């Protein structure tokens, strides 16, 4: 029982196959279209339904959004395939740029952004696994700043009239974690009395770090290119009924990881050495971080004039002199 | 109270006994005629011992009057067959049963 | 009109009741089918919101008192008496919009038919009268199928109620699918009402169809065509055997059929009458033949035991020999010489008569006539030809 | 029965009849399920199963009513138990091997010696004139032989006579004359009666080229309708989870 | 151009037939592109079956097949409706599980079988039917509970397991507190056998958790029982019997193999000094006679019939004396497991040093040395020659003066030589005395 436990975690799951491209094209195949005489419209591609068929049950009125494992690994399989991946020479650099694209549009031409923003609309801000490959699927296919994937989402939900988009956002983006001292004091108290470690990670502290700087980097690749209209649309939802400020949540979340951040180097203030948990810790947390001043930058990036009034009367000057006395001291 | 009719004739000497199992194939229908119960249909025959209650008290009487390759049909009164509980979900309340038995094989 | 107040006095707004009600049913009638999956889901969230409000203020109540008030009423005949003619006219069409429009504000709606779950039993309570037994079986079924709350309160005076339905109202499809919904809800079975089902509907054999397999039954005749009427040349009395050469007792689940006699035509008419062409129908299965199987006396599709020496079911190697008196209608049989201590007499003799034998599978007869075509090993009765 | 073709009102109420018959025995009402044998017999049954003139809703109704009272507990059972994998430490274990012989070539899914546990099939009889009671547990008792032989000899006369494309196919429609045959051979295979040549014959019906032992097309290729597909996905996700329990056992035999 | 595997035809057929037609099943759609990712992820299917493979010795066959049919009645209860005859069914199959030995051989296949989540959601469907109109079957409650807390004991891992339904648990803790003989078998129970012993679920056991416990003792502090005034037993302010069950998992939590969890420990004191109506009405202060004076008055309560029993066992006879009494020993062995170590104290720690000086804020000495010097009555022998035998339940016990002790030395400590010896003189020599008294055999 105990080798078969061991070559599972050792073997089985660490065994990597790639086969995402592959079957990318081939449901994308238009299979024999001459042989099957529609007389009308041009027939839907095995992806093209798959990608309705998730849409619909997105679309579908229910309370919760139910833990779909179909969705889970297509949209992950999606995902992997619209990125299939020394100074590289132009002609290089322009030939991927092209596949990219290619690859890209591969997914977008079905209506996979409608589908992504659906899922996240329909989440209700509940950080979940089906919520994290939404996310990830939605920044495969927006990566490099996809300018067409922009228009498509922003023409989507201007149309839809849709409220629930943004609270989604708004409540996942709430309910992002940041550093716990408690738990961390607790997990280095039970190592202390000697106790075997029951997770080698000790995810405990900053326990969504993967998911935090996903929904970031989906939130700036939205705004990649200077896309001013959509950075308006973030600040005020103009034809929405309610509108939310992403532009403000962002700027309070970075606030909250400045204070966890502060209070981790504080408990560390005393102590000569750093721990190697602790230093895990702060790498993660500084790249969430980075992630978050990132997407504000690219929120404020081109004369965006409301965006830039926006955070200059919130309180991104409290993050900034915290940062500053962190890294001060840090250094 | 059970009346035997012969439908055919039996060997006519031997006759079920102290625990001796008796192989019958029967068919069991209510007196209005509607069929309930065909061992033939199942084309299991049926298995079953003398003076252990565990089949109805027309079928065991029955059974014991019968002789051996004997054909008879059996007409159980309620009280002999099921009482007027009945058998739920087959048998009503207060129903007279009347079986067509062979006595194939004692074991 | 209750309290007896004056009919001119009285205002009953009967059209305007009729045309809000096809209003209020438009209102909360379901999405269609056709339409593109969005464009539906939202009219379903419509109808839903529309739904809630309706309840939320209460709107159930008002029409179960509307219902009440129209149902304090026997007859489209009484009310017609006691309201004006028109609202007589109206009241049956007005019953029934309002259960259909109390249908449509319960169906689909989870809640709806959790707080419609007090006052079912009231609602079975009435299933018996004519006039809103639909009605009343469409509100059911949709709070069973809705609420698996409703089915608690469902016990077995409503379950018997329910099939007193059936047996009273006729096989009625829509009856058996409440039953059913009865039983399952949401994937999960209530033993209990199955079991009330089953023991309440089963046994009895009555409402349901029943089935059996039942083996084919053929008939051999010769041609002889035997009739008696006045003043006509025909001999009385006639005589012939049949003696079964081999047959198995089961050739499968059901008993093997082989029985003997005469039969009868209607009219001058060669067909034989009165039984179907086709089927377990053999000989004495009407009031047109008449038949013996060894055991009992064949007529009319009913059997009466006839005593003889060593009773047996007809087997290998028994010669039947058959009697016929048209002087006297009297039909006599003698088994292997011995004679059936029974006879069939006073029938019809309006039509012709004929050997006739029934059989199922399995058989191996043989028709004795006499003469060349036969022989008979036991001498015919004096007289009979 | 076959005169309820043209008459419609008994042809609805006998098949809402059954329905009614299958839903007061569903999920495992073996005392239900046993009062319904006095109701509905193993020879009519039996015969409506075959009889190629059974209208299209009461053979529907009449395949639905035998699985769910002599089939459906069994099948159901050793189905929810089968993500589970017990296998014990025997010597016929230890003789499990993933391939057949030095080829590296796949044997066909199902044969092969599984020594994983699973439930235990057992049954009762479904008699009236006992006064023993303990049999109302268990499902009654029915010929898996006899069904089993009927079952493939109806399904490869359905393959043939299908590819053909008639004009009148038993029940009326491809749809009644295929979902509940392959219905039934699911539920077989589910609980398992099926064994070496029978599984042999019916993966040939199945697909010829694929299941080959060393033009006829089979049911994967002859153009069926949706619920019919749905079916036919049912049983090549019977068929891979089958190739997964003899891969797990393999490993295990491995260790 | 033939597949000859089972998995490439599949991968062709399931593309043909979705590019042959325009698949209007949402079913259809999802079976086959389901299967042709069954297909294509080959090793997804190991790695899901791994965790559910277990190996078992020839010789445990004929049972681990016995445990599996018992689970499989009990799953497939599932799927029917909650009724008497099921109560039964999964009454014995429970029972059944029980006695196989495999259950205690082999945790990791009970735990792989998932047993445990079965069991909780067939608690869950009990608790769930009928919320409003208190709990129906409440057999299959109890019989879920133990076996839960069985499961439990039986491995470390399956505490694990169990801890994370602490939520739900705490959630539904107040379903027969009340009702005695039920003890050791409600979801409080549950959940204290999944915290008992194991420092690691007791570090991880959060503050909301602790939160809510705190809030059903103040609530059972502030109101009475519902039920016992329903039956007949006479309304004080309060309520013993829920609260003492709510303070019996606070100690669970807080103190752990003999150690006090510092982390868990300050949380509780600061909630239950938060609100101070958990301590009870004489020790909430706000004119609370004390104590030693609840102390007395309960025994008075106890030799009073009426104010004992309703008037219209233990449970049909619940002595509200000593309900009161062992509400009050419960809260001070709480209150002492919170104290912190000796080793803290040596070290300074503010946080400790705080702590201290508010236990014994809330608690005077000498309210502890009267309740250690209040004695007890012994049974003697009858003139018939019987020793009668006062019942303990209705009685003054000596666990409730071992909690006295308990935080005796725990909070105040025994620093000083007189304050020894006068302790000792006050309270602990008569109590040896009386033991010296019990030494003859009948009377032992």
């Amino acid at each position: 029982n105990l080798f078969l436990q061991g070559y599972e975690k050792s073997w089985i799951e660490t065994e990597e196959h790639y086969f995402e491209d592959k079957l990318i094209e081939d449901l994308a195949k238009p299979g024999a279209e001459p042989p099957e005489e529609d007389e009308g419209t041009k027939r839907v591609d095995p992806l093209h339904q798959l990608i309705l068929l998730f849409s619909r049950t997105a679309l579908t009125e229910k309370c919760k959004l139910e833990e779909d494992f179909l969705y889970m690994a297509y949209a992950d399989i999606m995902a992997k395939s619209c990125h299939d991946e020394e100074v590289k020479s132009f002609e290089e650099k322009e030939m991927e740029k092209q596949k990219l694209l290619y690859q890209q549009a591969r997914l977008h031409d079905r209506g996979a952004a409608e589908m992504v923003l659906q899922t996240i609309s329909a989440s209700k801000g509940e950080t979940g696994p089906m919520v994290a490959a939404t996310l990830k699927l939605g920044i495969a296919i927006l990566n490099g700043g996809n300018s067409t994937v922009q228009q498509k989402m922003l023409d989507y939900l201007k149309e839809k009239k849709d409220v629930g988009f943004f609270q989604s956002l708004a409540g996942l983006m709430q309910s992002c974690s940041v550093l716990d001292l408690n738990a961390f004091e607790r997990q280095n108290k039970a190592e202390g009395l000697g106790m075997v470690t029951e997770e080698g990670s000790g995810e405990k502290v900053l326990q969504d770090d993967e998911f935090t700087c996903d929904l970031f980097r989906f939130l700036q690749l939205l705004c990649e290119g200077h896309n001013s209209d959509f950075q308006n649309y973030l600040r005020t939802q103009t034809g929405n009924n309610t509108t939310v400020n992403i532009i403000i949540s962002t700027v309070d979340y970075l606030l909250r990881v400045q204070e966890s951040i502060s209070d981790f180097y504080w408990y560390y203030s005393g102590k000569d050495v750093i721990d190697e948990q602790g230093q895990r810790n702060f790498s993660k947390a500084i790249q969430v971080a980075k992630q978050v001043f990132n997407t504000l930058t690219e929120y404020i990036q081109g004369p965006c004039t409301g965006n830039q009034q926006s955070l200059a009367h919130s309180r991104l000057w409290d993050a900034v002199v915290g940062f500053l006395h962190v890294f001060a001291h840090m250094q | 109270g059970v009346e035997i009719e012969t439908i055919s004739p039996g060997d006519g000497r031997t006759f079920p006994k102290k625990g001796q199992t008796c192989v019958v194939h029967y068919t069991g229908m209510l007196q209005n005629g509607k069929k309930f119960d065909s061992s033939r249909d199942r084309n299991k025959p049926f298995k079953f011992r003398i003076g252990k209650q565990e089949v109805i008290k027309g079928f065991e009487e029955g059974a014991a009057q019968m002789s051996l390759g004997q054909r008879a049909k059996l007409t159980c009164t309620p009280d002999v067959a099921y009482g007027a509980t009945g058998h739920p979900g087959v048998i009503p309340p207060n129903a007279t049963l009347i079986f067509d038995v062979e006595l194939l094989n004692l074991e | 009109l209750s309290k007896k107040a004056k009919a001119s006095t009285v205002d009953l707004p009967i059209e305007s009741v009729s045309l809000s009600l096809q209003d209020l049913i438009g209102y909360f009638h379901p999405p269609d089918e056709h339409l593109e999956h969005e464009d539906k889901q939202n009219r379903l969230r419509a109808l839903k919101n529309r739904q809630n409000l309706f309840q939320e203020e209460g709107m159930i109540n008002l029409v179960l008192e509307c219902i009440d008030r129209l149902h304090v009423y026997s007859s489209a005949a009484h009310f017609a008496d006691v309201a004006g003619r028109e609202a007589g006219e109206s009241w049956k069409s007005i019953l029934n919009s309002l259960y259909e429009l109390l249908a449509a504000l319960i169906r689909g709606n989870r809640k709806n038919c959790a707080q419609f779950s007090g006052s079912l039993d009231w609602l079975i309570s009435r299933l018996e009268r004519l006039e809103a037994s639909s009605g009343i079986l469409e509100v059911l079924h949709c709070v069973l199928v809705e609420s698996p709350e409703a089915l608690n309160i469902i016990k077995e005076g409503h379950i018997k109620s329910i099939i007193s339905l059936l047996d009273k109202h006729g096989r009625n499809h829509k009856v058996l699918d409440v039953l059913c919904s009865l039983c399952v809800c949401h994937g999960v079975a209530v033993r209990s009402n199955q079991h009330l089902i089953c023991d309440n509907l089963l046994p009895g054999r009555d409402l349901l169809l029943q089935t059996r397999l039942v083996n084919h039954v053929s008939s051999m005749r010769p041609n002889i065509f035997l009739g008696v009427s006045e003043g006509s040349a025909q001999y009385k009395k006639w005589y012939y055997e049949l003696m079964v050469d081999h047959t198995e007792p089961f050739v499968t689940a059901e008993a093997t059929h082989l029985r003997v006699g005469w039969a009868s035509t209607e009219g001058y008419s060669p067909y034989p009458g009165g039984g179907e062409e086709w089927g377990g129908n053999g000989v004495g299965d009407d009031l047109f033949s008449y038949g013996f199987d060894g055991l009992h006396l064949w007529s009319g599709c009913i059997a009466r035991t006839v005593s003889s020496p060593n009773q047996h079911l007809l087997r290998t190697d028994d010669v039947i020999s058959c009697c016929l008196d048209l002087s006297a209608p009297s039909i006599s049989f003698r088994i292997n010489g011995q004679p059936v201590q029974g006879m069939f007499e006073n029938f019809n003799i309006d039509g012709l008569f004929f050997p006739v034998v029934s059989f199922s599978a399995g058989i191996k007869v043989r028709f004795l006539l006499g003469g060349r075509h036969g022989e008979f090993k036991f001498l015919p009765p004096p007289g009979y030809a | 029965i076959l005169e309820l073709t043209e008459q419609e009102e008994l042809l609805k109420f006998h098949y809402h009849t059954l329905r009614l018959y299958s839903a007061v025995c569903a999920l495992g009402n073996h005392r239900v399920a046993h009062a319904l044998c006095s109701h509905v017999d193993e020879p009519q049954l039996l015969y409506a199963i075959e009889n190629k003139y059974m209208p299209g809703l009461l053979r529907a109704g009449y395949y639905d009513l035998l699985i769910d009272i002599h089939l459906s507990s069994y099948a159901t059972a050793r189905l929810m138990m089968n993500n589970e994998y017990i296998v014990p430490m025997t010597e016929e274990t230890k003789s499990i091997t993933l391939f057949p012989d030095e080829n590296k070539k796949h044997g066909l899914p199902g044969i092969g010696l599984s020594t994983s546990l699973r439930p235990r099939m057992q049954f009762s009889s479904p008699s009236f004139v006992s006064i023993s009671n303990e049999c109302y547990q268990y499902s009654p008792e029915f010929p898996l032989d006899i069904l089993k032989s009927k079952t493939i000899q109806m399904l490869t006369e359905a393959v043939k006579e299908g590819s053909l494309h008639a004009r009148d196919p038993v029940g009326g429609t491809t749809e009644f004359l295929f979902v509940p045959l392959i219905k039934l051979f699911y539920t077989l295979l589910i609980m398992g009666i099926f064994h070496n040549e029978d599984l042999k014959h019916i993966l040939q019906l199945i697909e010829p080229s694929v299941f080959k032992e060393a033009p006829k097309e089979g049911l994967l290729q002859m153009k069926l309708p949706e619920p019919v597909k749905l079916q036919m996905c049912l049983l090549l996700q019977y068929l891979c989870d089958c190739q997964v329990r003899h891969r797990i056992e393999a490993i295990v035999a491995f260790s | 151009k033939k597949s000859s595997t089972l998995q490439q035809l599949i991968s062709e057929t399931m593309v043909r037939w979705a590019q042959e037609s325009v698949i209007e099943d949402p079913e259809l759609v999802r079976a086959m592109f389901v299967l042709l990712h069954r297909q294509y992820d080959g090793i997804g299917g190991l790695v899901r079956a791994l965790p559910k493979t277990y190996t078992i010795n020839g010789v445990s066959v004929e049972d681990t097949i016995n445990l599996l049919a018992s689970l499989g009645q009990i799953r497939s209860l599932l799927s029917v409706r909650m009724g008497k005859e099921e109560e039964k069914l999964m009454i014995r199959g429970l029972g059944d599980i029980m006695n196989n030995k495999v259950f205690y051989q082999h945790p990791n296949l009970m735990r792989a079988l998932g047993m445990h989540e079965t069991v909780m959601e067939v608690m869950v469907n009990v608790l769930g039917g009928g919320e409003s109109k208190e709990i129906t079957f409440p057999k299959m409650v109890a019989n879920c509970c133990r076996f839960l807390c069985y499961f439990c004991r039986i491995s470390r891992q399956n505490q694990k397991a169990m801890f994370d339904h602490l939520s739900y648990l705490l959630e539904n803790s107040s379903v027969g507190l009340a009702s005695p003989a039920m003890r050791g078998s409600t979801p409080l129970d549950v959940a204290a056998a999944s915290v008992m012993d194991n420092n690691e679920l007791a570090l991880a056991l959060r503050e909301p958790d602790l939160e809510k416990v705190v809030r059903y003792l103040a609530g059972c502090g502030l109101q009475s029982c519902q039920m016992l005034v329903s039956k007949g037993y006479p309304d004080i302010g309060w309520n013993p019997v829920e609260g003492e069950r709510y303070l019996d998992f606070l100690r669970f939590a807080v103190f752990c193999n003999g150690e006090s969890v510092e982390e868990n420990a300050n949380v509780v004191v600061r909630l239950l000094i938060r609100r101070p109506e958990c301590f009870g009405p004489a020790l909430r202060g706000e004119g609370g006679n004390g104590l030693l004076a609840a102390m007395e008055e309960a025994i008075k309560i106890a030799e009073d019939p009426s104010r004992d029993g309703p008037s219209p066992e233990e449970d049909d006879t619940i002595h509200m004396g000593n309900a009161i009494m062992t509400f009050y020993s419960a809260l001070i062995d709480l209150l002492g497991r919170c104290a912190p170590e000796m080793h803290l104290i040596h070290a300074g720690k503010g946080e400790a040093i705080r702590i201290r000086s508010i236990l014994r804020s809330l608690i005077p000495l000498g309210d502890l040395v009267g309740v250690i010097s209040i004695a007890f009555q012994m049974p003697t022998i009858a003139k018939d020659g019987n020793v009668v035998e006062p019942d303990m339940s209705a009685g003054f016990c000596p666990d409730h003066k071992a909690a006295m002790v308990l935080f005796l030395d725990r909070v105040y400590g025994i620093e000083v030589q007189d304050f020894l010896l006068h302790l000792l003189e006050v309270g602990f020599l008569p109590d040896l005395r009386a033991a010296a008294s019990l030494d003859t055999a009948a009377l032992s």
